[PDB]
């Protein structure tokens, strides 16, 4: 979608391996405030959205 | 109301620390007044701020 | 300390850091102390097969 009419994607009930993102070399810019994504793994949220 | 001078101090002490206890609860400018939350949710690199 | 990686991976020769170099290949200490020194061998380091 276009930047003015970004698209959210709600996540839930399910299982997220973020090793998948922070694995990939598909990424330049992979930049998280307030959290370390390896800790991540170890963490369990109540809104995701994309 | 007759024994209110000892009273008193009794109280006095533990308001203080009540109040000591309730700093307990304070972020202080962190992102979380709980110290375990902080070691759970960031790397020692601004863990240590 | 001497090597060679490609251009996306030069980010990860700094403390804190992760990813491929800094996990399995070579990682600094979060409270290192020194230099880091890095430039493009394109010319030198690369073949046309």
């Amino acid at each position: 979608a276009s930047v003015y009419a970004w698209n959210r994607k709600r996540i839930s009930n399910c299982v997220a391996d973020y090793s998948v993102l922070y694995n990939s070399a598909s990424f330049s810019t992979f930049k998280c405030y307030g959290v370390s994504p390896t800790k991540l793994n170890d963490l369990c949220f109540t809104n995701v959205y994309a | 109301s007759a024994l209110g001078k000892l009273q008193d101090v009794v109280n006095q002490n533990a308001q203080a620390l009540n109040t000591l206890v309730k700093q307990l609860s304070s972020n202080f400018g962190a992102i979380s007044s709980v110290l375990n939350d902080i070691l759970s949710r960031l790397d020692p690199p601004e863990a240590e701020v | 300390d001497s090597f060679v990686i490609r251009g996306d991976e030069v980010r990860q020769i700094a403390p804190g850091q992760t990813g491929k170099i800094a996990d399995y290949n070579y990682k600094l200490p979060d409270d290192f102390t020194g230099c880091v020194i890095a430039w493009n061998s394109n010319n030198l380091d690369s073949k046309v097969g």
